This record gives C-alpha cells, structure tokens and sequence, in this order.
C-alpha cells in the first residue's frame, strides 16, 4: 500500500509517545559522567 | 495498414479502495483505464483507436455540425465534412481484474548504541485483463491477464545518543518511495497490449 | 471442434468486505470474475468464449459498423463484414459463493534472553460455484463448487538485549506474504473449469 | 425419473452483518444461496435444477441464438436447436431465516507460575427455511427450517517466566479455527434438501 | 378440511438495529418472518399456506410452463397441468411490532481473597402482531400481540491469588448463552398462531 | 353496532433515533403503530378495523380469488364469495408526534466504608396524536394528544473493603429495568383510543 | 360559525439534528407539526381542521366506499353517504423555522471541604412560522414567528470527605430536567395560533 | 398601494454544516428562509406576499374547493368564491450565500493564586443575497448582499485554592451566550429587505 | 447602453470539503456563486443581469400572471403587462475551479521564562474561472482564471510563571482571524468581472 | 486561422479523495478541468473553444432569444441575431487519469543540545490524458499523457534549552508550502495542450 | 433512555479503569495490620 | 442484547488494562513471605 | 462470530499494553537472585 | 485476511507503546555492570 514518511522523534515530526521511550533508552546508554 | 480498434470501457473491476488514513471512497486503482489503454494502443504503431468513450459527446458535436451546415449558408471554407463514424474491426474489452495490497511486505532494522537504521518494503500487485473481441462474430479472439508489482519502500536512519555529559544529539534522515499505481497500471496495460499484438500476429490476424 | 461458451456474469455473491484498516467499501474478493473465467475457458483448449459481458458495447459498435457501410461508399478494403452474433450452445453461470476470513489462524513465537522470533499464519477460504447450463432447454447440465485456501503468513525476528554495560543493540527482521485473492480466485475458477470439462466429457457432452 | 426443480432465489433474510473489526457492509451469511441450493439439489440424485437465476442471461442468449439462425444460413452443424425452456413441476423457495452470533460462547484459561494456557469457543447459529411449492396450484407442499451451529474455537499457550537470574524466556503457541459460514450454510441447505426429499417421499409426491 | 391461508409479508416494523460492536446495518430481529410464520401455519395442522411471497417467481414459472406446453409438442408424461392459483379465504398479515433491548438486565458478582465469580443476565423482548384478515370483506377478523423474552446470561469465575511466596496461579472459566432471536421470534409467532387458531375456533370460524 | 374504522398509517413522525451505543439507524420508537392501534381498536369492543395497511396484498389476493373462480370450474365448496371491500365511516389517522429522551433523569448514590449503593432513573416521554376523521366530509372529528412516560431505573450495590489484614472481599449486585417503548407506545395508543371513544360518545357520534 | 382550515404540511425547515451522543439522523425537532398544529387549531374553538395530511388515504377510502355502494346492494343502514370533500377558506402554512441549541448555557458549582454542589442550565430556542393564506387569492393574510425557549437544567451534590481516620464517606444526589422539545414546539404553535386568531379578528376576518 | 411580491424559494446555498460535536447533517444555517423573508416582507408595510412556497398545497386545496361547489349544491353561505391566483409584479429571489464559522475568535484569561477568570468570543458571519426580479421582463431589478455577525461569547470564573491547612475550596461560575443563527439570519434578511425597499424607492419603482 | 447578461450557474467544481472538526458534508467554498457573480455584474455599471437561476420560478409566476388576466376581468390598474423574457447577448459561464487548503502555513512562537507568545498563519487559495460566451455562435469570447488567497492568522500570548514562593500567575490572551471564504470568493469574482469587462473593451466588444 | 475546438468534459477519472483529516468526500484533484483546459486552449493562440459544457444553458438562452424576437416587436437595436451554433472540427476529450499521493516523501531533521531543525517533503503526482479527436470520422487523432509532480515541503526549527539555572527559553519557527493541486493540474493541462499543438503541427493537421 | 447493567469492578465485569481507584480507596481505608 | 464471552485476564484473552489492577490486588493480599 | 489469532505479548505480535503487566507479573514471581 | 508487516520497536517503525515494555524487559535482563 501507500507508504508515507513520518519522523520517529517527537522533536521535529509529530509522534509524541516515542519521546518517553527515546529519552529513557538514550539515558540507559548514557555512559558519560561529570 | 493500421487496425481500427474500439475501446469502450476498461472497467475497474477490482472492488478495492484504499485503507486508512486514506478516504473510504478513494479507490486503490485509477478509474482511468480506457485512457491508458487508448494511449497504449495509439502509441503502439499497430492501432488507430476510435473514440467510443465519449461517443455521446461526439454524436452531439456531430448533431451540432450537421445542424450548422444543413442550410448551405456556412462559409465554404469552415464547413466540416462529416464522413461517417469510422468503425473498428476488433474491439478491446478488459478490466483491472484485481489489486492486492501488500502481497509481500518486509523490513529489516538494526540499531546499535544510538545509531540505527531501518528499511521497509511493500509489494502491491495489480492485474489487468485485456480481451480482443471480433466485432463481426462477437467471439473473443484473445484474452490476456497481465500482472504488475507495485514496490513501495522506505529507508530511515537516526541518532539519539549523548555526545557529552549533558549534550544530546538527535538526528533523522528518511526517504520513502511509492511506485505510482497509475504508472504500474500503465505498464501492465502496455504489456497486455504487447501480448495482444504478438498473439494476433502469431495466429492469422493483424 | 471447440465449443462456444457464453459467460454473462460471474457475480461476487459472497457479500464480504475487508475488515479494518481497509476501507468499508473494499470487497474481500475481486468483482472481476467473468474475466478470470473467460480467460480460464479460453486458456483451456476446449472453449471459445463469446463476449456477452460487454455485449452492449459490441452491439453499439455493430450499429456503428452497420451505419458506416450501409451507403455502399466505404472503401471495399476497410469495410467490415458483420456475419451475425455467434451463439453458444452452453452457458457458464456461476458466482463466488463465499469468502471466509481466517478459517484457520495460528502462530508460534519464542523469545529467549533478547533474541526472539515469531511466525503467524492465516488461512482464508474462497469458494466458487460454476454451472454449465444448456441453453436449448435451460437445464443446468452441471454445477461444481470449488474451494481454495488463501495462506497469509508472517515471520519476524528481533534482538533487544545489551551488548555492553550501557550499549543496547536492537534489531528486527520481518517478512510477510499474503497470497493474492485474485490468484486464488483464478485458481479456484481454473479448477472449476477443469471439473466442468471432465464432467461434460464423462457424460455424453463435449 | 428425475424431477425438474426451479430455484429462483434463496434470499438472505437474516438482516445480519458482521461486527467490528469487519466492515459494516460485510454480511454475516453469504448472499450465495440459490447456488448452494441448486448444487445441493443437483448433487442429490433426485432433481434436475433449471436455471431461473440467470434466466435473463439465458433469454438474451436464446435471442442471440434465434437471431443467428433465423436466416437459414448458419452451418447446419453448428446451429443450436432451441426446444423450449424446460419447466419445473415444483419450485424450491427459501431463505436464510436467521444468523445468531455467539449463541453460546465460553472459555477456560489456567495459568500457573509462568506457564499458562487458555481455550475459547463461540457457537454461531444459522437457520435456513426451504419450501417446496406446487407450481400448478401455488400451494406450499412442504416447508422445513434447518439449523446449523458454527463452531469457532481458539487455543493458546504461553510462557513468561525467568530461567536464570536475569534471563527471561517468553513463548507463545496459538491456534484458531473458524468454521466457514459458507460450509455450515451448505450443510444446513443439504440437510433441508434431504428433509424435503424424504417428506415428498413420505406423502404421495416424488 | 384445512384452510388455505395467504401470508404475503410479515414485515419487521421494529425499526431496531444492533448496538456496537455489531454493524450499524445489522437488524436486531431477522427480516425472515413470513417464513417462520408460513412454517408455523404449515406445522400447525389447520392451515395450508399459499406462496404469495415469491408469487412473482411462481408467475414467471407458470409463464414458462404455459409457453413450454402451448404447442402441444411436450411429451405427454412431463407436461405440467396448471390448474389455477389456489386462493385463500383468510390472510395472515402481521409484523414484528417491537424489539426492546435489555428490558431487564442484572448481575451479581462476589469475590473473596483471589477466588471470584459473577453472573449477568439481560432480557430482551420481542413482540409480534398477527392479524387474520377476511379476504372477502377486508375486515380484520382477529389481531393478537404476542411477546417473548430473550434471555442472555453469562457466568464467569476466576482465581488470581498467590499459592507460594512468588508463585501466582491465575485461572478463569467463562460461559455465555444468548437465546437466539430467531428462536424467540419463532416462539412468539407460534404462540400467536395458536392464539389465532383458538380465536377462530372460539367464534364461528375455522 | 360496531363501527368500521380504517387505519391506514400511524407514522412515526418523531424523527428520533437511539443514542450511542445503539446503531445510528435504530429508531427510538417502533415503526409499528397502525398495528398497535389496529389492535387497540379491535380490543376495544367499539370498532371493527378494516385492513387498509396491507390493502395491496388484499387486492392482489382478491385478484387471485377472482381469477381462480371466474371460469366456474372451482369446486363449489372451496370457492370464495368476494362481496366487496367493506368501507369505514370514520378513519383514524395519527402519528407518534414526539419522543423525548431523559425528560427527567436523576440518581442518588451513597457509599460508606466499603459498602455502597446507588439508584438511577431516567424518564423518557412518548406522545401520540390520534385523529378521528369523517370520511364523508374529510373534517377531523376529533384529535387527541396522549403522552406517556417511560421509566428506566437501575439499582446497584457493592462491597470493596478488607475483611482481614490481606484479605479483600469484593461484591456487586445490580439490577436494571427499562420500560419497553413498545409497551408505553401501546399504552399511549390505548389511552388515546379511550379518549376518542369517550369523545365520540360525548358529542353525537358513536 | 367555525372556520374550516386546511393544514397540509408544517415542515421542519430547521435543518438541525442532535449532537453526540445522539444519532446523526435524530432531528432536534419533531417532524410532527401539522399534528400539533391541527390539534392546536381544533382545541381552539375557532377552527375545524380538514385532513389534507393523509388526504390520499382519505381519497382511497372514499374510492373504497364509492365502489362498495355503487351497485345499490349494500344494506341501507351501513351505507356511507359521501357528500363531498369539505373545503377550507383559509389555509395554515408554516414551518419550524429554526432550532438553536444552547442559546444561553450557564452553571455555578461550589465545593467546600468534601461537600460540593453544582447547577447547570441550557436554553435552546425553537421558532415556528405560521402563515394564514387566503385560498381564494393565494395572498398571505397573516404570518407570525413565535419563539419558545427550552430550559434544560441539572443540579448535583456530593460528599467525598473522610469521617474517621480510615473511613471514607462518598455520596451523590443528582437531578436533571430537560424540557421536552415536543412540549415547547406545541407551546410555540399554540401561541402562534393565538396570534393568528387575534390578528384575523383585529382586521376584518374571522 | 401595497406591492404583491412572490417569494418562491430563498435557498441555503452556503453548503455549510455544523462541526463536531454536532451531527454531520445539521446545517449551519436554517433551511427556513422564504419564511423569514416572507415575514420580513409582510411586516414591512410595503409588500403583500403571495404564497408560491406551498403553491401545490394551494392548488390542491383550490381543486378541492372547485370540486366541492361545482354541482351548485353547497350551502350558499359556506361556498368559497375562488377569484384567481393573485399574481406578483416583482419577485424576490435570493439565497443565504455564505456562512463563515469563527471569522474572529478570541479570548483573555487570567488566573492569580487560586482565583481565575476567562472570557472567550467567536464571531460567525452569515451573508444573504436578495434579488428583486422584474417578472414582466425577467431582468434583475436589484440585488443586495447583506452580512451579519453572530457573536457567541463565554465567561467563566473559578477558585481552587486552599482556605486552611487541609481545607480546599473549589468554585466555578460560568455563562455562555450563542447568538441564534435564526435571529441573525432574520436580521440580515430584514436589512436586505430595507435595502431593496429603499433602492426601489430611490430609482423609479415602488 | 448596458449589456444584458445571462448567468445560469457558476458551479462549485472544486470538489473540496472542510477537514475535521468540520462536518464531512460542509463544502470548503460556498455553493452560492451565480449570486455573488450576478451581484458583481449588477454592481459593475456595465451589465444588466437576467434571472436564469430561478427561471422556473419566473416561468411559473408568468403562468400565474397569464392565467390571472386572460379573462380580462382583472382590475385594469393591477394587471401585469408581460412583455417577453428579455434575452442576453452574452452569457457568463464559470466555476470555482479550485480551493487549496494551506498553500502556505507558518508560525513563529517564542517563550522566555514564563512569558511566551506565538503567531500562526495559513493561506488558502481559491480560483474562479469566468467565461464570457457568445450566445449567437456559442463561441467562448473570453475566459479568465482569477486566484485569491485566504489568510487565517492567530496570535496568542501567555504567562505561567511564579510571582512569589507559592503564588502562580497564569494568563492568556488570544486572537484569531479567518478571512471569510465568501468574501474572498466575492473578491475573486469581482476581479474576474473586471477582467472580463476590460477584455471585452480591449477587443471590439462592449 | 484559429481552429474551433469543442471540449465537452475532462472528467476526474482518478478516483482519489483526500486522506484524514480531510473530509471523506473531498477529492484529491479539482473536478474543474474542462475549465482549466478551455482556458489553456483559449490562452494558446491556436484555438477558439466552443461552449459544450453549459450547452444546455446556451440552448435555453437561445430558446429565450428566439421566443423574444419571433414576433418582430423587439426594438431593432437590442435584437440578437442567432446565427447557428458554431461547430468544431476537432474535439479535445481527456481526463485526470491518476493522482498518486506521496510518490516520494522524505525528510532530514537534526537536533543538537536544545537547538534543532527539520525538513520534510512530499511529492504527489498528477497525470492528465488529453485526446484530440477527429469529429468527422471519430478517430483519435492524438493522445498524450502528461505528468506533473506536486511538491509539499515543511521546514521547522526550535529551541528548548535552559539559559540560566531555572530559566527555560523555548522557541519555534515553522514554514510549510503545499503546491496547489489546481496549479499543478493547470500546468499538466497546459503542457498537454502544448504537446497536442506541436503534434498536430508535426503531422499534417493545424 | 435504555439502561444496561454493567459491573463497576474490573474483576467480574469489564471496565478496567475502575480497579486502580478501587484498590487505592480500599487501601486508603484498610485499618488492618499484622 | 448479545453477550459475548471475554477473558478478564490480559493473560490468555486480550484486555490488557485489567492486569495492572489484577497484579496489585493479588499483591495486596499476598500473605506469603520468605 | 469470527475469531482471529492475536499474540498476547507485545514482543512478537502487536498489543503493547500487555507488556507492562507481563513484565511486572514475571518480576512478581522472579524467585532468582545473584 | 491481509497481513501487513509492522516493526515491533518504536525505534524504526512506529508503535511507541512497545518501547516502554521493551526497555524495561531489556533492563530486567541486563546482567552487565561497571
């Protein structure tokens, strides 16, 4: 069928439910300190 | 000599419409065969199409011509000699016999630490039946079913990792490509016309 | 000799449409039997189909032919000898008598630590009734009901475990395959035509 | 001798459609009785069905035959002797008088530590009324109401426990079976035809 | 002697459809009275129903009979003596005058520590009006309104307590029973027919 | 003597349908007045209703009677003497002039520690207009508007407190009662008929 | 003397339907003026309404009367003297010219510690146009627009505070009152009829 | 002298319906101009409207009058002298040419500690075109477009602060005012009629 | 001299409706050109429009005039001299050829600590085609396409910061302005009429 | 000399509507070709279009002209000489043969600490078929399929970082640009007309 | 209008959103210990 | 009206919102230790 | 009526609301340590 | 019926509710330290 591009980030592109998981999975791998 | 061919209607007998978010009344296939087919027959150097789809407009215009110059007063340069409606020896019936959405979908998406990328593809399938009919007898001289796949793919990539202690770099690159169903329907109709031509050649006709 | 057969309409009497997300008006079966059937009869070397579905187009085109060459002025090479509308001794009526969605679904999905994989399948079922009718008497010479299953499967696999302390590797590979309902309807119609042929052979006819 | 029977229309008088997610226009029962019934009467060795559903197609084809060979020019081998439309002494009227969704649902599902399994079942019910009508007088010779249950079950099993400290094993096996409503409608129609046959036998007729 | 009765149409004048999740076009009552009523009149040993619902099919079939044997060439064994359309002295009009959904719902559900169980019931109500009409004068000889309740109940039970420190036992047993609206409509129609019979007996008629 | 009365149609002029979850096409009032009214007039010992709603069925049946016995061959016992269509001196027109949903809702629910209980009620209102019309002159002899309230109540009770340290006792008892709109419409029509009777008595008529 | 008045149709020209949750087809105003108006004219002691809405039923019934007693065989007591259709000198046209939902909503709700209470009100507005037309000339003798407000209010109160340390007392008392739109439409029509009467009095007529 | 004016139809050519939650079929403007306009013309002391909207009812009533008194038997007091249908010299055509929802919305809401208050307003706009047409020639004598704004405002206030340590005082006062679209349409039509009057005065006519 | 112009119909050929929340049947453009155009032609001092849209009303009114004064009895002052339907030399055909929603949207919103403010704008575009047609020959004398942008903007501002330790001041000021599509359609039609006028001037005509 | 061309109807045979949030009835392409095409043919200096779309309006206006001046009384200056309906030698049939939504979507969005920005684009595709038909013979002289892409892009940028300890600066700038489908359809039609012109030039015609 | 009985508990009768509040309000009054 | 059997547990039978309350109410009565 | 197989896990099969309860009820019975 | 491929992850493929459970179930098995 038709495929339409959508951004995965709620930042720049619309779907807001992704951001909660995105920030958590980016903090689950944030190996930086100080 | 080129063969006169009369295409009346290539109906969209698929019965399919588009799924959400599309409108409920938005058909999956253009209702505009008999124009892709007339163009395929004209662009193949074998046929001369006759109108037959818009024949009532042609008959009303011929009524207007006939009533404009029946009194013999029209300027003899801009009078239109109506000869007679040219007739076809064969007639191409047909339909869009089927549209299948996602006969083969698929996708692979990987994502290491932060950086990720996915691909997706869907194959629709559109089938067109074309029948060369013998207008003298009504017998169906030939009938072909041509199928064409409609590829729609999508590639995305993205970064969501941290660059510094409290510095987050997000990024996204996306691309999508839906093969036009009108282009694939035109391709199926052109292949069906090639098949009808080669068949009429390969047995007696043409 | 080949038997002339007149297929008027193979109606989609299933009454089914597609479920969400598909449109409410998107039928589950193509409305394009009588073109799959005419093609099945033509491609079997036993029958010559006559138009009968598009007979009004043929009759209008024969009106145009008849009015183009009734004045005896048409060039004697490109005049079209209308003989008479060839008639059929038998007539194939029929319908798509039923479409069942998910007569047998199923699926097995395992997932150990991180790595997982699942399979899914759905079987639809489409049934086609084909009747050979004796045009002389109106009696139904034969009637067959052919069923065909439509398999739609889907295999996915995925990884979502951690590779290092704070390094997450996600991955996904998916594949889907929906058997076209037009292909399965064509298969059911071809099997029904084979059955009608062998039946007409096995008792007197043909 | 076999009895000629004229089945005109076995209408779907149930008024039912399918519930969500199915389309709003997707009927619960096939609109394709009069083809399951004509097949049930043909496959029972007692009746010869006459077309009557598609009689206009038969009459147009007989018009075409009659106009093709009225000039006495048709080749004497491929001319079609129209005798007359064979008539039926009885006539089978009827309907699908009712479809009940979930006359009896149920299910049992247990789940101990991690490992679980459930079963579900739904029984629909389809009722068909068949009337043998005396065409001479119009009197309804016999009328039967046959009911048939449509079983749709579903068995699932699954594991979601931990195998090690931080090792989670998930697993799922599912199976579903929906009895086709077209198969159950054909079964109800066949039982109704058996009843009509045995009734016509058991009192005078047949 | 048995009384000829002409049932033309028992219309579904309830105006009701089914609530969500059912389709918007799915009526609450079968549109198939006049077949439940014709069967109720036939199965009562007092009446002989005449077709009248499907009378156009009967008249077309009698046209076919009459045109098949008007030339006196039909084989004298398989010619059909049309006598005349048998007429009824009375006529049963009627309707499904009302369907009320949930005239009385209810339910009791208890749940102690872990183990729980509930019951639910709904009573719909269907009312049918039946009128015996005097065809000679048009006067309504009798008119009855029969009501019938449609019970739909549901019993569930379940366990969700812990058996050990970290061992959770879940369990569920469910049963549902919807009384078919076609069965309850047939019961209301049969009771109405019994009432019409006893009324016609109790005053002069019959 | 009993007065012949001709009820043609008591139309549902309320324009109302049922709110969600009910279907959008499910009317709030039965479309089956003219059957509740004909029954109310018959069951009152003052009137003899004449068909007039189903008069075309009666006229077709009288055509069948008249054509069955015009040749004087019908057995002299089972021939039907058609006298003439009995005519009415008055005629009861009318409508369901209005249905108001929730003209008065309300409810009181208390809940102490754990144990709670609530009551709810809704009053709909249905109004029926009945007109006695003088068929000789066309003048409306009388016109009454009868209103009837439709009570729908609901009582629930429940416990959700703890019995021991870690022992939770849940419990629920519910009851609902919707007054049938067909019963309330029949009650309004019966009251309107009583009023029409007493009015025709109280001034000259009857 | 009382004035004969012919009310043909008081159409619901408001174009409004009810908002969610009501059905999309559920009009905001009853489609049953011309029955509220005929009743308002009859109940005012100034007019005699003539049918005119149901005139085809009256004409069919007069056909039946006329055909029942044209042969002079009807019993001389129960024959119906048809005089002629009484005609009106004036004619009341009109419409429901507008329905406004929530021309004025409002509400005040306070809530101290635990105990709270609110009030809500909505005013709809319905306007009816009534025209007295002179049937001799066609001129509109008078035309009035009557408006009526439809008040719908709602009062609730509730307690949700704690009575003891761990004892919670919840309580709720609610009342709602929707003024029937049929009652307010009848009130607007009655006021419009009073205005038409007083106007016809105050200038010559009546 | 007063001018006879014939208003046939003032159509709602705006094409607008109301947005959610309103029904999809609920138009934004009443379909009841030609009654607001006939009333505006009557209430202006310049015109006498003639029916023309309901002219078929008037012609049927005149048929009834004419057939009631053609035999010369009607009582000479209650016979109705039909003169002839009075004709208009001018004719007011027109439409509701547009409805714009929220041409200007706005709102200001402040809220300090606990106590808050807001205001909202929406302006719709309705435009009406009125044409005075010369019935002798068909020429449009005058054409005006009148616009009218429809103000709908809403003021709310509320308290949600704490009065004591654990004492919460909530409070709310709301008011809403939607200007009726029927009142604003009547105002636009009255202004358009004033303009047509002053225009016909200011150039020759009237 | 002023040119008589006949505007029959300026159809809304845009095919567009309004998006959610608006109704599905609420068109994006008024269906009320041919009234904006007739007004634009009248208000330009070059044309006299003739009715042609409402010509059937004019012809019925002329029938009424003609039948009111054919007997020569009408009072010689209030008789209406019908001359003949004035005819136009040119004819303005046309359409609303397109409505694009959001050809250019945009917005900028800043927000520092607490205090914020945003602006939004949308530009729709409406295009109107106007054709001056030569009624003598049927040739299209001129054809213009005029486009007009419809600006809809919105400015909001708000405060949500704390003023004291536990004192929160919220505030909001909003304004919205949607340019009426009827005003922009009238502007496009007026510009198109200006263009048609200047074109007819600039080549021979007018 | 300029060629008279008769454009009857350029139908929107794409079958497409707009997806959500747009209305379900809002077509994806304007229904207003035959006005873009007539304008493209007029604005190209090669053709004179004749009305043919609005020919019934032209014929009614010519009836009015003919009946206004048949009595020879019209003022000899303002009488309209009807010559005869000018006829076309060629005729441009055609359609919008297809509209594909998002044949190529895409987007790139980056976001460093706080500051981010994205771009999006969608390409629709609209195809138009134009056929020059020979009115004398009915043969299709030429047929072209012109495609045009419709670019819709969107650029946004935003800041959401902290400027001080507890000071948050948010900001957003957005821009969107949807290419009008009416402009792209006009461009495709103009390119198709250029192709038809150059083709008619390049072989004999024109 | 029509009234249909529904259970308030998600346990035995369907509406699951009630249970979150039900268990909390039963624990807000749970005066048992040990 | 029609009644259709549905499982109350999200485990084996579909409605997932019930599980949050179910596990909490099973843990509110879990009197086991060790 | 028609019955269609759906996976209960959001892992491999679609319904995501089940997973929150599934992982919690698997952790409410996770008797493993170390 | 028709089957259409959808990604289970909200990362690359759309359904965002899966991610909350996915990250939790990946952290419930994350046996890495340091």
């Amino acid at each position: 069928g038709t495929m339409t591009f959508q951004f995965r980030n709620p930042n720049f592109g619309g779907n807001p439910n992704n951001g909660a998981f995105l920030l958590n999975s980016a903090q689950a791998q944030n190996s930086y300190k100080d | 000599g080129k063969i006169f061919v009369s295409v009346y209607n290539i109906q969209d007998e698929t019965g399919q419409f588009k799924p959400y978010p599309a409108s409920n009344f938005s058909t999956a296939v253009p209702q505009s065969a008999t124009a892709m087919l007339v163009t395929a027959l004209k662009d193949s150097r074998w046929f001369i199409p006759l109108e037959r789809q818009g024949l009532q407009n042609l008959l009303n215009e011929r009524k207007i011509i006939r009533a404009a110059q029946e009194n013999g007063t029209v300027a003899i340069n801009n009078r239109i000699p109506l000869q007679s409606l040219t007739a076809a020896n064969i007639m191409v019936e047909g339909s869009i016999i089927g549209y299948e959405s996602n006969v083969k979908s698929g996708g692979v998406g990987a994502r290491y630490f932060g950086i990720g990328a996915d691909t997706q593809y869907q194959l629709d399938q559109i089938a067109v039946n074309l029948r060369v009919v013998n207008v003298s007898t009504g017998e169906i001289l030939s009938s072909v079913n041509t199928s064409k796949t409609i590829l729609s793919y999508e590639v995305q990539a993205g970064v969501f990792r941290f660059i510094d202690y409290q510095r987050l770099l997000e990024g996204e690159v996306g691309y999508t490509s839906n093969e036009p169903v009108m282009l694939c329907l035109m391709s199926a109709i052109e292949t069906g016309v090639i098949f009808l031509i080669n068949d009429g050649i390969d047995r007696g006709l043409w």
